[PDB]
């Protein structure tokens, strides 16, 4: 499923990401935009055999299990296929765990590059929440 | 409260080889990246080699490609830097470093390596390497 900008902001707010660990809502919307273009089906295979899954491009060597990643961890304790659902709940719950890792949203390269330090509120401007 | 302990180093004649080692302890999860940076008195600090602990993909400064090799024991959160065909220009204080961030999406450890050490948050105390000239 490809979410609309405001449609995604609404779902993430529902799921409690607004100001989660101090990150206002637009941070998460901006992260999804550049990580997956708001597509819950986005997958990107990496040279190490791992794959990034879903709306927030969560990696199979550390966060979920896709059975193709040899000696990997599964820190969110879920099958990576769970991160490809129309329902972003699994992705949001795992993202909460990732952002509680010790470095906040810096764990997302795309957020660090395209969102960190910008006017993230613009990503929710014009939306009804 | 993680610690990086390095071993190896010292003096060696040009053309010679040295293997440095660095063990990361105190981690429960991670580190995500381990690498070596070097600093010679009158130069910019240089990222020499790095490796994604998860996966083993490696990265190298152009100045050492084909001469140096970084690898991990993994089983013990330890990495090795095998340096062959050393030149006097390789003389420097070599530092083991690590990036403790567990990234959400795939991250190439060579990025922080080539951009000033960005993301490498933990550092060893530095190991002197002196490559002397031939006679
Ligand atoms: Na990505
Ligand atoms: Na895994
Ligand atoms: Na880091």
């Amino acid at each position: 499923k490809v979410y609309g900008r405001c449609e995604l902001a609404a779902a993430m707010k529902r799921l409690g990401l607004d100001n989660y660990r101090g990150y206002s809502l637009g941070n998460w919307v901006c992260a999804a935009k550049f990580e997956s273009n708001f597509n819950t089906h986005a997958t990107n295979r990496n040279t190490d055999g791992s794959t990034d899954y879903g709306i927030l491009q969560i990696n199979s060597r550390w966060w979920c299990n896709d059975g193709r990643t040899p000696g990997s961890k599964n820190l969110c304790n879920i099958p990576c296929s769970a991160l490809l659902s129309s329902d972003i709940t699994a992705s949001v719950n795992c993202a909460k765990k990732i952002a509680s890792g010790g470095n906040g949203m810096n764990a997302w390269v795309a957020w660090r590059n395209r969102c960190k330090g910008t006017d993230v509120h613009a990503w929710i401007r014009g939306c009804r929440l | 409260d993680v610690q990086l302990q390095a071993s190896g180093g010292g003096s060696v004649q040009a053309g010679g080889s040295l293997r440095l080692s660095c063990a990361a302890s105190g981690y429960t999860i991670g580190p995500y990246c381990m690498g070596w940076f070097r600093q010679a008195p009158g130069k910019e600090r240089e990222g020499v080699a790095a490796i994604n602990m998860g996966g083993g993909i490696t990265y190298y400064a152009d100045s050492v490609k084909g001469r140096f090799t970084i690898s991990q024991d993994n089983a013990k959160n330890t990495v090795y830097l095998l340096m062959n065909s050393l030149e006097p220009e390789d003389t420097a204080i070599y530092y083991c470093a690590a990036d403790s961030t567990i990234y959400a999406s795939y991250y190439e450890c060579g990025h922080g390596l080539s951009t000033g050490g960005y993301g490498y948050d933990s550092w060893g105390q530095g190991t002197q390497v002196t490559v002397s000239s031939r006679r």
